[PDB]
């Protein structure tokens, strides 16, 4: 058994992390007080779920997690919420005033003063590990803390944990649920500084989640709670292989080996199905072929883009529920003869398949209906470069007028970091085009 | 605990400030004696933003009242909620400022300013984490204009990394006390350009026209004008006083793309005359909120371009219908929004409506059309300064002509800066 | 009030559509870089499809199908027909073609020579035409050498040595068909076509002079001496051509030619539908296509190419452009007959 | 259409189908953070100089 440490940074990271650990506990049968009756080894063990949970002498299962935010209101929800008993105070780190949606304020001004404390708390979690694999880091692109402090933290993690893998779950900005105009600046600034420190990053576009909640869940105006419960289902599908017995994606290193042949192009596209409204009296249970076919519909992708006009470097299918390999291959064969799936000539045209017999867990009172089988497809497609092009274009519009730049220079950042980051993104878009066309 | 320290200076500043504290004290369920008697936990969630909690569950506004004569603050202390303010937070002289910026900024004001800062420091020292300051004042007088900007300068020296916000009432010859108002306003505007992060421009001419033409008040008074300012101040601070998103710095970061262009045009809806019980639909709220007649800077938005816009909707309404109407106003008049700041129109909703209304909307625009306001002031300034008229009131306090010429050029530079972003 | 942007100033078709849109008083034109549009009349090359459909509350529509280039490129069309089972390599209505890359750069050089050597040995007509995105010759050496002198991909296809010649004149021609595909992928064939005729007698013993062999409107109006002799602007319309088919060949335009044209249009567009359909996409597409056909003396219709940004006959601009507004733009953005199109029904 | 590396356990199984064959050091991070702090200090010093005038 090898441990994984989860780090949640800023409001988006914390609230999504809260929803994930709520789901993890339900999936592993852990109560809000941290007790786990099914775990017959009291006080210790090296089971698969121990990659994410440590154990105290009293039998409490403690998430291997740190939550960090510069403002306390979001994390105060954790300290007094349902699962307040899961974490001890050392794991929940809060300041007094946030980074004001300013990458430079979070990275330089505030980051300099809190980085050492955050690393100390992380070190305390690492000291409990016999063989730490690495870190899973949750954060927004648009927030000042999510963007600015995350990039500083990732830099220091590469120094203090050189041989450890680091994966990201990153929230790509969408104006429909954002009131900040400078988020394109922050997104490009944090991607530039984090690119060399992240082995694999799962981007979730709030625009995609928002429309899935309106279209599939019949929510006219989804809240962050609606978005986060859906995001946590996708996150859970991705990390399940680390927490349950299996042979696919069993350690963090395997995500890169399976999904990222080229280090800079390390942003796989996630697609999840089915998403069914719980308000429906009863829904027709979709077959393996149907949910697999849904993985190639733009409507259920975590980032809106068109994979018909890109090339694939890798494709991974993660099933949960009543699924047997016979039906998976039958579905894949059918989809090949009907879909436009083009692989790069230097990659094999194949699919890695993982099946977990335990169907998805639904949070009581949530929005999602219980389904007998679900699938999350992770595909490294050049089509996701559409999301970089969109973001880089908004950046260029504002930066041509130096709009809002003084807010960043005022925190000690050099204006040259803007163009340095933008040129890095231009090089990234060029890498995608060289592979996809 | 993101505390804000409120300062009100001079006659206009204290009369509008008194009404502001009367309006939001009602919204938070605070009675004139500082005792809470509301019925919603949302009233206290962010109460510490503007109120300190004293013994016995008493809430005391974090407000400092400043003036160079005692008259207006005597009226406040005897007014409706006059007893709610901290007695030690009244700082006043006896000389008066004679509607003279120099008296407020360099002589009379200079003798009183240290004692005001003592009270400011006291209030700031008891803040868990101070956001910044908000000042209410007029620019056309002497105390609010001259001493108010002196206070801003000394607050920035002592609290350089705190946000400074003002509600600044701009003079107009239509609602004028003295002829030197353009002098005092031009001198103050330069101070604001340098030392505030956000300034709400409230033009007395726009307030008058609203009362006379829209509200159908035959003889508008300063009290009628202040009713509009109170309602507007409550609207633009809703997102600070209730759960949402958030703080002054975040607002500034998304409203101010260039440091000197931080002068906002506020607006309010509905503005109804006494047909006052009729229900107001979301389209009506949205159309009026963007109508020039609902704006209080006396500038035609269709003469310039919006750099950024914030809109706050209050009341139990259809947030789906809000987005549809907002997205309709933009996508129907995009010629007035700069196209190089993507998604520069932001919308927020608050469930608690203002007293007496089922729902309302407040509008905050950073528009290049505000240059018309500074142009009017500049022209009135020059019409007199060309003849050195009334300057003796200012040279008698030690000012030189060169300081007037510098203020003249400073505000014309500001006008030139707005004009380049309008094209 | 609907909003659109114009990003192709050279399009004669969508300059009229834009003119019509404004004439309705219910459409407003924005600056070409304004992202808050309902309709984009996009550029021909490198249209930013990736930035469409990401404005909250804006239903966005564009006048091009992403991926339609596969059909509207010389080499691309040949590859599509040969590799697509719907069309197959034995497709009977497309001339035997081969994609030939210049030697200075897969390639089908050896395959072409094999089929070329076969025709030469069997006494059969072996006249091919080389073109790219023109040379006519019966010697394989001249065809391949001409391509090596260039630096872009070329296609070698069989030259229709037995074309249908109009009389009087004994002259070649081609048929242009305008086809509109809306956001729902309905295939609408404009009822009005045009024959671009050669004003010179067809000469099979001299492919050097390409005036009577290339029916392009520009070539006839620049290198032909009988331009406009038989019909104004070397453009014969369906009414006259149908009357001719009845008088001369005792048949109709519908029976002898149009049935095959409609079949070819359906086959091509249905084949790529899964690749370019915007049915479940965050934005919607439509596009106007120009199909070019050849007719041989047996009244068999051959597809020559498909144009993704076609122009229209001067006489037909008003009628076609208004139709684009009715079925392509207003069907998505309605305003406050007897259709001019023929719907080619098909299975989706 | 081949299947390889089929692994089975009580809680699931996994396999692979093939359809067709083919940093800044700690010191350097400190300098960047201190350089930004110094720039903030300089800008604040200039403001105080401006206010002293
Ligand atoms: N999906 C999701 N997105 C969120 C959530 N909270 C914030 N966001 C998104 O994150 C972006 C704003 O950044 P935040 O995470 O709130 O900011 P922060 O990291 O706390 O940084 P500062 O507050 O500026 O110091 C916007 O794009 C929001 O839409 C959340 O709970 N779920
Ligand atoms: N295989 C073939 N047999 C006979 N004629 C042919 C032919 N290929 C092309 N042509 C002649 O060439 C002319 C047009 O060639 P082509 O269409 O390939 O060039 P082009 O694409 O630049 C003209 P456009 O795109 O406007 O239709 C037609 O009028 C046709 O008569
Ligand atoms: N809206 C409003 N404006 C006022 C009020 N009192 C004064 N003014 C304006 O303020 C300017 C005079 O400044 P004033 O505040 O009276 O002088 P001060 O006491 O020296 O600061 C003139 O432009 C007046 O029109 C008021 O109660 N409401
Ligand atoms: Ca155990
Ligand atoms: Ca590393
Ligand atoms: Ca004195
Ligand atoms: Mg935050
Ligand atoms: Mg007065
Ligand atoms: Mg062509």
């Amino acid at each position: 058994m090898r441990e994984c440490i989860s780090i949640h940074v800023g409001q988006a990271g914390v609230q999504i992390g809260n929803a994930c650990w709520e789901l993890y506990c339900l999936e592993h049968g852990i109560q809000p007080d941290g007790q786990m009756p099914s775990d017959k080894t009291i006080g210790g063990g090296d089971d698969s779920f121990n990659t994410f949970f440590s154990e105290t002498g009293a039998g409490k299962h403690v998430p291997r997690a740190v939550f960090v935010d510069l403002e306390p209101t979001v994390i105060d929800e954790v300290r007094t919420g349902t699962y307040r008993q899961l974490f001890h105070p050392e794991q929940l780190i809060t300041g007094k005033e946030d980074a004001a949606n300013n990458y430079a304020r979070g990275h330089y001004t505030i980051g300099k003063e809190i980085i050492d404390l955050v690393l100390d708390r992380i070190r305390k979690l690492a000291d409990q590990c016999t063989g730490l694999q690495g870190f899973l880091v949750f954060h927004s692109f648009g927030g000042g803390t999510g963007s600015g402090f995350t990039s500083l933290l990732m830099e220091r993690l590469s120094v203090d944990y050189g041989k450890k893998s680091k994966l990201e779950f990153s929230i790509y900005p969408a104006p429909q649920v954002s009131t900040a105009v400078v988020e394109p600046y922050n997104s490009i600034l944090t991607t530039h500084t984090t690119l060399e420190h992240s082995d694999c990053a799962f981007m979730v576009d709030n625009e995609a989640i928002y429309d899935i909640c309106r279209r599939n869940l019949d929510i006219e105006r989804p809240t962050y709670t609606n978005l986060n419960r859906l995001i946590s289902q996708i996150v859970s599908s991705i990390t399940a292989s680390l927490r349950f017995d299996g042979a696919l994606n069993v350690d963090l290193t395997e995500f890169q080996t399976n999904l990222v042949p080229y280090p800079r192009i390390h942003f796989p596209l996630a697609t999840y199905a089915p998403v069914i409204s719980a308000e429906k009296a009863y829904h027709e249970q979709l077959s393996v072929a149907e949910i697999t076919n849904a993985c190639f519909e733009p409507a259920n992708q975590m980032v809106k883009c068109d994979p018909r006009h890109g090339k694939y470097m890798a494709c991974c299918l993660l099933y949960r529920g009543d699924v047997v390999p016979k039906d998976v291959n039958a579905a894949i064969a059918t989809i090949k003869t009907k879909r436009s799936i083009q692989f790069v000539d230097w990659c094999p045209t194949g699919f890695k398949v993982g099946i977990n017999y335990q169907p998805p867990t639904v949070v009581p009172g949530g929005d999602l209906a219980k389904v007998q089988r679900a699938v999350c497809m992770l595909s490294n497609t050049t089509a996701i470069a559409e999301a970089w092009a969109r973001l880089d274009h908004k950046f260029d519009l504002m930066y041509a007028k130096r709009a809002f730049v003084h807010w960043y220079v005022g925190e000690g950042m050099e204006e040259g970091e803007f163009s340095e980051a933008r040129e890095d993104m231009a090089a990234l878009e060029k890498d995608y085009e060289e592979v996809g066309v | 605990m993101r505390e804000i320290v409120h300062i009100q200076a001079g006659q206009c500043g204290n009369q509008i400030g008194a009404k502001f504290w009367e309006v939001i004290s009602d919204e938070h369920g605070i009675d004139p004696t500082g005792s809470y008697h509301g019925d919603s936990d949302l009233q206290l969630e962010r109460i510490n933003v503007y109120y300190n909690e004293a013994t016995g569950n008493k809430y005391v506004p974090r407000a400092i009242l400043v003036d160079l004569e005692p008259g207006t603050m005597d009226s406040v202390r005897s007014g409706p909620f006059g007893q709610i303010f901290r007695p030690d937070n009244f700082v006043f002289g006896q000389s008066g400022a004679g509607n003279n910026w120099a008296k407020g900024h360099y002589t009379e004001g200079a003798e009183l300013v240290d004692s005001v800062l003592d009270v400011v420091r006291k209030e700031s020292e008891s803040c868990d984490c101070l956001q910044g300051f908000q000042l209410t004042h007029s620019l056309g007088g002497g105390t609010g204009s001259g001493m108010g900007t002196l206070l801003i300068s000394k607050i920035r020296e002592e609290y350089p990394d705190r946000i400074m916000n003002t509600f600044s009432v701009m003079p107009s010859p239509k609602v004028s006390d003295t002829v030197v108002e353009p002098y005092n306003a031009t001198l103050s505007v330069h101070q604001l350009v340098e030392n505030t992060d956000e300034t709400y421009c409230i033009d007395n001419e726009a307030l008058y026209d609203i009362c006379f033409r829209t509200l159908k008040l035959t003889t508008p008074t300063y009290g009628d004008l202040n009713h509009l300012v109170s309602a507007t101040m409550s609207g633009v601070t809703t997102c600070l006083r209730f759960p949402g998103q958030a703080d002054l710095r975040k607002l500034a970061v998304n409203m101010v793309p260039f440091p000197r262009l931080h002068f906002f045009m506020p607006g309010f809806a509905p503005l109804t005359s006494r047909q006052q019980y009729r229900a107001l639909t979301v389209p009506e709220l949205t159309q009026q909120m963007f109508d020039s007649k609902n704006m209080m800077a006396a500038c035609d938005p269709r003469h310039g371009r919006y750099l950024t816009v914030a809109a706050i909707f209050r009341g139990r309404m259809s947030m789906k219908e809000v987005d549809e109407q907002m997205l309709n106003v933009q996508n129907k008049n995009s010629s007035y929004f700069v196209e190089w700041i993507p998604n520069n129109v932001k919308t927020a909703v608050c469930d608690i409506p203002p007293r007496g209304l089922k729902m309302s909307a407040t509008f905050i625009g950073n528009s290049t059309a505000i240059q018309e306001l500074f142009k009017r002031i500049s022209e009135q300034f020059t019409a007199m300064f060309r003849r050195k008229a009334f300057l003796h009131w200012y040279t008698g306090e030690g000012m030189d002509e060169m300081e007037f010429t510098e203020a003249e050029s400073n505000m014309n530079d500001l006008v030139s800066e707005y004009q380049q972003y309008q094209d | 009030m609907y909003t659109f942007v114009v990003r192709d100033e050279n399009s004669s078709v969508y300059a009229e559509v834009s003119r019509l849109l404004l004439a309705t008083g219910q459409w407003k034109r924005l600056r070409k870089d304004n992202p808050r549009f309902n309709l984009m009349l996009g550029e021909r090359n490198r249209l930013p499809f990736g930035r469409l459909g990401h404005e909250p509350g804006l239903v966005q529509l564009v006048n091009y199908y992403r991926g339609a280039d596969k059909l509207c490129r010389k080499a691309s069309l040949v590859k599509l027909i040969k590799t697509s089972p719907e069309l197959s390599e034995s497709c009977t209505w497309f001339p035997e073609s081969y994609v030939i890359y210049p030697t200075n750069l897969t390639d089908e050089r050896e395959v072409f020579l094999a089929a070329y050597n076969r025709r030469r040995e069997g006494r059969e007509g072996n006249v091919w035409i080389a073109k790219s995105s023109i040379l006519i010759s019966s010697e394989a050496s001249e065809l391949l050498d001409f391509i090596d002198e260039q630096g872009q991909v070329h296609v070698i296809q069989k030259y229709l040595e037995k074309p249908l010649l109009l009389e009087p004149g004994h002259r070649k021609f081609d048929i242009r068909s305008w086809v509109l595909v809306d956001h729902l992928y309905n295939i609408y064939l404009y009822r009005e076509g045009v024959l671009r005729t050669s004003s010179e007698p067809y000469n099979s013993a001299n492919f050097q002079d390409k005036t009577c062999h290339l029916t392009n409107h520009c070539i006839q109006k620049e290198y032909s001496k009988n331009y406009g002799r038989y019909e104004e602007g070397n453009e014969m319309f369906f009414e006259e051509f149908n009357q001719y088919l009845m008088d001369a060949l005792n048949t109709t335009l519908e029976n002898s030619i149009l049935l095959q044209i409609k079949h070819i249009i359906r086959s091509c567009l249905m084949c790529i539908e899964p690749a370019i359909s915007t049915k479940h996409l965050h934005y919607q597409s439509f596009q106007l296509f120009g199909f070019d056909f050849m007719v041989d003396e047996e009244l068999k219709v051959w597809l020559i190419e498909v144009n993704g940004a076609p122009a229209c006959a001067q006489k037909l601009y008003a009628e076609l452009c208004q139709g684009i507004v009715d079925v392509a733009i207003s069907s998505v953005f309605p305003l406050a007959p007897t259709s001019i199109f023929i719907k080619l029904h098909h299975h989706h | 259409m081949e299947v390889i590396e089929l692994n089975k356990c009580t809680s699931g199984q996994s396999f692979e189908v093939i359809l067709k064959p083919p940093d800044p050091s700690l010191e350097e991070i400190q300098k960047k953070l201190e350089a930004a702090e110094e720039r903030r200090k300089y800008q604040e010093a200039e403001l105080l100089k401006h206010l002293a005038e």
